[PDB]
């Protein structure tokens, strides 16, 4: 049986190569048993192709600035994010907001020039850089995909913040370029092992295996594909409805 | 007048005065000189891969110093080895599946979806040509396993100033040295994940079983208990990880060993357990499947175009790409293209400029069928705006504008000019320099393995080179555009 | 059946104190190859240095190709939700910073397909089919070229 | 009808090679025996060729019958613009008439 | 020139340097350098001398899909070819065009069911030369393929799919018995090499006794792509002495090697077993033959079979563990290392186009491997030095 | 062939019935041993057919029946292949005595 | 597909002869022999002569349509250097009309 | 667009809704409902345009 | 001789320039023959 791929939550997140290639039967006394063997899934942080994809889920891949991982924590993210200003439009800071660690991450495709100073300023006016609510440094003036460590609980200020402004000078202002936000996601990408399930259903009988206890191997805990292997799910189908 | 050969540290030489069977008439025309036969000790020729060169120099000086003839060659040197372990032989799985094995190395020889495209065929041929069929998988090349490998993040403290990674099997047939098995290069942004198959035979591992271990230069994770160890256990009839972990005693090839210490290198090593290979568009049989999926249904939509049945080319190159999605069980599909080597990039030609052959480059790079097919619908959706223009009537003006503004949305907004007025215009001297070109070959070519970017700017001052250039094509197409939009 | 790091070596250096290395041999055909180096290479050396040349050749023609087709602003682009930018594709602009995206638009001089580019090959070409000694030589008989 | 006669002409390929096949076998027994077909299999392939370039030749016929009736069409395309032309030329004399 | 024709300095300076590398290219003006006007550039020149044809070929590499064609491209299958004239007409139903892919599924299906039966390794060793394959298709009929790949491209045991050949059909009225075909190169060119078997009876015998009678038969490609009329040869005498006197029960097996040294076809037929002895005196279970150059055949003796013993490990063999067919592919022979017979040197031009080095080459290289030194004789090196400028 | 699954109380529309097409195979079976039967996913064509065959070497000639069985399937062009032929005729003479 | 018809038609000679010389040999054996079918090497060389008739007539259509297509093309040239010389005459009648 | 080109309310309601349907089933707006988008009447787009 | 010349005409007579100078320079090339990566002696290449 394949089962084939979905979609999963705010193109996120994908589930993909699911089927059970082997399916035994066994008519022995007067029970029927079934048996699927090696049913396996894949889990895989990927969009299937907008804003979201490239530019959040990269985000999130990044290090963070107490060594790596990042996975598992809850984000806050922009809804739908489109260019909006700024010199030229460069791949534009994608910011996304790290909740337990209070850490904002932002992304770009290319930067304007190398020797010009550039930092990020998040301010709900875009303009007006004496109304930002965040402003951080590069850690090298020539870098992207980096973090910045907001250092206290500022998602309500996060959220006042449209316009994300990547250019960022005070040599008279110097908007590089900036982004909008429209909306906002909350998200948790922490997965509990008791809820990656499989369950099947033969008439009134209903057998339930989750990650805990079925597992042959426990994928790597990663944001790419994690495969999960089960070991043979056994079904009693004794109390099927047998319908012509 | 001398006659010189070099068979690797040795080197012969025979003169007109000592090997010369019979001196020709001296005068200023034709001198043909013949030698005796040249005996030559071939016993130090360095052979490399069973074959080693043998130097030949044929050189003839006057008094003055000019040479009057000098010819240089290189023969050849094969040596004969039908050692068991070198020599090919074939074998077929009972369950269909042919390979050809040399050494370690098995490589698949036939293909078995014939069989499984005869119930597609049943329904339609939308059944035939689909993602699923094209992710159908094959049997396994004999008795063996697969192992799923997770590689880290590009890290230059750990793994040094080049990306890439070298994987090696260990305790196969009677080598106990690293013979090379897989290849790749190692990502800056997230990590590489691969799913190797091991061959295995009764006997064929051994001391502890066999070895993957991987290499990066500036380091190599093949000390003890540094590669990923597995082992046929006869009791429980499977593979077995031997060193997922420390473990202070477990089961081998050999018996219980004592000190078993995690791999190292890899983040995570496991085995695939009943995991069968999806079929490979790199394979013998890539080009059936190629004509088979991409290639078929674009011939059959240009045929169909050229004869203005547009409906029906629609429905076959829908078959490869369609920007609407694609509907498999009710829902619509997570892949963007869906012709499967397209939508994975899949690469099956190494050679594409030994002749001029845009397909050839096109096979070497797929990106290039993906735009090459792009433009194709861009055709149909003009093509159709213009035939309907030619109806002057209110609805088909009404539909010609339709499909142009959907043409116009699927190419976005036309890019202007960046580079032009920035370009500092060189001599030509300047230009041909050999020294511009050697720089910027030497960064291509580390930029091929590596990645190294010490002093990363390359100071503006320093190009003379020229710029890519926009497809002529495209910007025609924006060009069409504008014209028939203004003229509505 | 030979190494073509120890080719190298055999010739290094290259004048210029450094380890003469593939891309400088671009560049001279197989028989400036052997004449040149008549002394330190064999009939066989000199034909495994040029093969391994023009692969060399070759291979970065394909990467600076695959690196400018994803690179083409004008693919953004519905088709540029099944675009991926390679790690390769980074460094590059790592290091040449914009020339990437600095794309111009077909009969401008800057292109590399323009009479200005098939000028430069004709001239890089074509200088040394005399030698300097000649009369014949193209920079002796209009040195204006040059300039 | 011209393409069924090609694929008619190519259907007959598999059953030639099955009756030099089944030629070869003896028919003959008893105490004098034999009977085979020596050159069944050599006839076979002989009238496999055959077969091709006669289905060839009717799929020739098929193309170029259809190419001509394409060119037929242009030219009418050609006569039809022609007497476009005419039309709104006298209706331009028209003008000049009155 | 007129003042009325008009230009630009940088198309002047290309119109100028065009004439330029004529000129010295085709030896108008002297003392050009030989060496340069040898480069890749200007072997290209047919397409380098025009800036239309130059900037097509480069444009190529960067923008190879303004030239693709969806209906015609270098190494297009014969069965696509096929279904391209199914729908060339003007009228194309969607049922018509159905119809045509239903025939090009007919004809993936029998190409892609084929089945390797047998290979030939083309060189004295497994690291580099050519592979060639033969193909039996899963249908009732006797219809073979054949194919080959280059194993030299081969980086850790992954070939890349171009160095792989398409399958070519074989129209010669093959009947082979059992599985006994196999290529072999020889003569430099592609050889099909089978056995037959038919029922024949003995003439003039009350009692009227059938006996199988085996035929060897070998045909060669030819230029054009057709196969020549086989060669055939009665080894019945050879396949009842290996099997036995049992064909049915035990299996006959057919290996052939290019013996390319002596121009010369050495054929095996043997009894597959687990392991094999060496060939003559006492192993009863291997006989030969050598075919020559015109197709003639010397039946293998005890001297001349012992010679060829090393190749048993190109032989079938039966695996111990299970009774599995573990088929080997043959290779060329040679007797301890295989170097060419001959090595043309060719000409070379001397000092200041005063002397000329002529008609240099060694018609005869003959090897010698004894006790653990190799010895390779050079007969009949000569050349000629004459004095001549080169035109 | 016919699709049963549509019946309601023994009716059935018409609809549900398929056109009779010819089959182009050279078939010639022994009285009515023909039949058909799916697997492979796609029709076959079984059948046995009856020659007269005498057996070599024997002074008193006996001649006897021979039962071939054979099998073809139905391409994906509507054409049929070759058959695989089996021998069956000691299995023929034990059932029939 | 008509030049690949022609050499189907010739691809089949050398197998007819090979036919005819395969059915020479004898193919009953016992106390009743022979068989040859005497006159099977006269008839495939009848055979080579009609297939060489049939592909020298395959040839022949080959080159008459080629040589009809360049017919046609040149009677198109005509037509282009008339319809070329109408718009340089109109042009002039314009200078004339003015 | 010119003063000179007409319609009627149908029919420019008609070219509206057309615009959004192209524009909604090819990616072209997010947050697009993927269920929806699944209906006969766009699944037959072919000939419902 | 007569085979590559025959080819060269043909292809000149349909125009195929490129094609032609291909079969003539087997014959007859004033810049010259490339043997072993070097220009050969001879002019002519047709040795009668």
């Amino acid at each position: 049986l394949n089962m084939g791929s979905a979609i999963g939550d705010d193109s996120l997140t994908v589930m993909e190569n699911g089927n059970i290639p082997q399916i035994t039967s066994k008519y022995s006394s007067d029970n029927l048993a079934i048996t699927l063997h090696n049913a396996a899934f894949t889990v895989r942080y990927d969009g299937s192709g907008n804003v979201i994809r490239n530019k959040q889920i990269s985000a999130m891949k990044l290090t963070g600035v107490d060594g790596k991982s990042q996975y598992g924590n809850a984000f806050i993210i922009a809804n739908t994010v489109k260019h909006y200003g700024g010199y030229s439009d460069l791949g534009g800071p994608i910011t996304v907001y790290n909740k337990t660690k209070n850490y904002i991450a932002s992304v770009q495709g290319h930067l304007m020039n190398a020797d010009y100073t550039r930092r990020l300023i998040l301010t709900p006016v875009e303009n007006n850089y004496y109304a930002r609510l965040f402003e951080f440094p590069f850690s090298p003036n020539t870098i992207l995909n980096t973090v910045f460590t907001v250092g206290s609980n500022k998602t309500s200020d996060f959220k006042k913040c449209s316009y994300a402004v990547g250019g960022a000078n005070s040599q008279g202002f110097q908007i590089f370029s900036s982004y909008q936000s429209s909306g906002w996601l909350d998200i948790d990408t922490g997965i509990n092992n008791t809820d990656i399930k499989i369950t099947v259903m033969a008439g009134s009988k209903t057998h339930t295996f989750t990650a805990s206890d079925h597992i042959a191997s426990l994928p790597a805990n990663s944001f790419d594909a994690m495969p999960y292997t089960f070991k043979p799910l056994e079904i009693d189908a004794s109390s099927l409805a047998f319908t012509n | 007048i001398k006659i010189t050969v070099m068979a690797g540290s040795k080197t012969h030489t025979f003169t007109a005065s000592d090997h010369i069977a019979s001196l020709p008439a001296n005068s200023f025309d034709a001198m043909p000189y013949t030698f005796k036969p040249l005996e030559i000790d071939a016993s130090s020729l360095a052979f490399t891969n069973n074959i080693a060169p043998l130097d030949i120099v044929f050189e003839t000086k006057a008094k003055d110093g000019r040479v009057l003839g000098k010819i240089k060659q290189t023969l050849s040197v094969k040596r004969v080895n039908y050692n068991p372990e070198d020599i090919l032989f074939l074998r077929e799985t009972h369950s269909g599946a042919q390979y050809m094995q040399l050494g370690v190395y098995r490589i698949r020889l036939n293909t078995l979806l014939a069989s499984q495209l005869v119930s597609r065929a049943n329904t339609g041929i939308d059944t035939i040509l689909t993602m699923e069929t094209q992710r159908l998988p094959e049997p396994p090349l004999g008795e063996g396993f697969f192992a799923n490998f997770v590689l880290p993040k590009y890290d230059p403290a750990e793994h040094g100033d080049e990306r890439w990674f070298k994987i090696h099997i260990g305790n196969v047939g009677g080598n106990t040295g690293r013979q090379p098995y897989y290849s790749g290069m190692l990502s800056d942004t997230s990590e590489t994940s691969m799913t190797l198959f091991v061959p295995y035979a009764e006997g064929y591992y051994m001391h502890e079983g066999v070895r993957l271990g991987v290499g990066y230069q500036k380091i190599t994770y093949d000390n003890t208990w540094e590669s990923a160890f597995f082992y046929f256990d006869e009791t429980k009839q499977q593979f077995v990880l031997i060193n997922d972990a420390d473990h202070d005693s477990g089961m081998t090839q050999q018996g219980i060993v004592k000190n078993i210490k995690k791999y190292k290198g890899f983040l995570n090593v496991s085995i695939a357990t009943g995991y069968s290979a999806p079929m490979d568009f790199n394979s013998a049989s890539a080009l059936y499947y190629w004509e088979l999926f991409y290639y078929t249904p674009m011939m059959c939509f240009q045929r169909l175009l050229q004869e203005k049945q547009f409906d029906e080319a629609t429905q076959w190159i829908n078959y490869v790409y369609n920007p609407a999605g694609y509907i498999v069980n009710g829902e619509i599909a997570p892949w963007i293209w869906n012709c499967r080597p397209l939508e994975e990039t899949t690469s099956w030609n190494a050679n594409p400029l030994d002749a001029i052959d845009p397909d050839a480059v096109a096979q070497n790079d797929p990106m290039h069928y993906k735009i090459a097919t792009f433009m194709r619908l861009l055709d149909q959706l003009i093509l159709r705006g213009d035939m309907a223009y030619r109806e002057l009537t209110r609805d088909a003006l009404n539909e010609a504008k339709m499909w142009y503004v959907r043409t116009l949305e699927l190419l976005g907004d036309e890019p202007e000019d960046y580079g032009s007025q920035q370009w500092a215009a060189p001599s030509l001297s300047g230009a041909a320099s050999q020294t511009v070109q050697a720089a910027y070959q030497q960064d291509l070519t580390m930029l091929g393995r590596g990645g190294v970017s010490k002093n990363l700017r390359t100071a503006n001052s320093l190009v003379g080179l020229f710029l890519p250039e926009y497809n002529p094509a495209l910007t025609d197409y924006w060009q069409t555009l504008r014209l028939r939009l203004f003229n509505l | 059946m030979y190494s073509t790091a120890v080719l190298l070596n055999k010739i290094s250096p290259t004048r210029d104190g450094q380890t003469m290395t593939l891309a400088d041999l671009q560049y001279l055909s197989f028989s400036e190859l052997r004449k040149i180096f008549d002394d330190q290479l064999s009939w066989g050396e000199a034909r495994h240095l040029y093969h391994e040349t023009i692969e060399q050749k070759k291979n970065n023609r394909l990467l600076e190709a695959r690196i400018f087709t994803r690179a083409n602003p004008q693919l953004s682009g519905a088709i540029r939700l099944g675009i991926e930018r390679d790690s390769v594709s980074r460094s590059y602009d790592e290091m040449f910073g914009a020339r990437s995206s600095s794309f111009v638009k077909p009969g401008s001089v800057a292109s590399m397909f323009s009479p200005a580019g098939y000028l430069t090959e004709l001239y890089r070409e074509a200088k040394d089919l005399h030698f300097s000694s000649s009369a014949y030589h193209l920079d002796n008989r209009r040195p204006d070229l040059a300039d | 009808l011209l393409d069924a006669a090609a694929g008619q002409s190519l259907a007959g390929q598999v059953l030639s090679i099955a009756e030099g096949v089944a030629d070869l076998v003896p028919n003959v027994f008893g105490l004098a025996c034999g009977g085979s077909r020596w050159g069944a299999a050599l006839r076979a392939s002989a009238s496999v060729m055959s077969l091709s370039a006669t289905a060839s030749q009717y799929s020739a016929d098929k193309i170029s019958r259809s190419e001509a009736y394409r060119r037929r069409r242009q030219e009418w395309e050609i006569q039809r613009d022609n007497a476009d032309g005419e039309v709104k030329q006298m209706d331009a004399q028209l003008e000049s008439l009155k | 020139v007129s003042s009325a024709i008009k230009t630009t300095r940088l198309a002047e300076a290309i119109a100028g340097i065009q004439l330029y590398i004529n000129r010295a290219l085709n030896r108008i003006e002297p003392n050009a350098r030989a060496d340069v006007s040898t480069r890749q550039f200007f072997t290209d020149w047919t397409v380098n001398n025009r800036y239309s044809t130059w900037g097509g070929v480069s444009r190529l590499v960067y923008y190879p899909e303004n030239y693709i064609d969806p209906t015609q491209r270098i190494g297009q299958t014969r069965m696509m070819d096929e279904l391209l004239e199914n729908i060339s007409q003007s009228k194309l139903s969607r049922d018509t065009v159905e119809d045509a892919f239903k025939t090009y599924l007919t004809r993936f299906e029998t190409v892609a069911d084929l089945k390797v039966v047998s290979a030939y390794h083309d060189n004295v060793n497994s690291n580099t030369g050519l592979t060639w394959f033969v193909g039996q298709t899963r249908e009732n009929l006797p219809e073979y393929y054949w194919r080959n790949v280059d194993i030299s491209r081969m980086q850790a045991g992954e070939l890349a799919a171009n160095a792989w050949k398409e399958w070519t059909k074989i129209d010669t009225a093959v009947n082979p018995y059992k599985d006994a075909i196999r290529p072999v190169i020889f003569r430099e060119r592609l050889h099909l090499i089978w056995v037959e078997k038919e029922e024949v009876a003995k003439n003039g015998t009350d009692p009227v006794e059938t006996y199988d009678r085996f035929t060897l038969k070998l045909a060669f490609l030819r230029h054009d792509g057709s196969w020549s009329a086989p060669w055939s040869y009665d080894i019945t005498t050879q396949v009842e002495a290996v099997t036995d006197k049992k064909p049915d029960t035990e299996r006959l097996a057919l290996a052939a090697s290019g013996f390319q040294g002596e121009d010369t076809l050495l054929v095996f037929v043997y009894k597959t077993g687990k392991s094999y002895s060496d060939f003559g005196g006492s192993n009863k279970n291997v006989a030969g033959m050598t075919i020559y150059g015109d197709g003639s055949f010397k039946k293998m003796e005890n001297t001349a079979l012992s010679r060829y013993s090393q190749l048993k490990n190109t032989f079938d063999i039966i695996h111990t563990q299970g009774n599995d067919l573990v088929r080997k592919a043959s290779y060329r022979f040679a007797q301890d290392f295989e170097v060419p017979a001959s090595l043309n040197m060719g000409s070379a031009i001397g000092d200041d186009s005063l002397t000329v080095m002529e008609n240099g080459n060694i018609p005869q290289i003959t090897s010698k491997y004894s006790s653990d030194n190799l010895a390779i004789t050079l007969h009949n090196a000569a050349f000629t030095v004459r004095y001549d400028g080169s035109g």
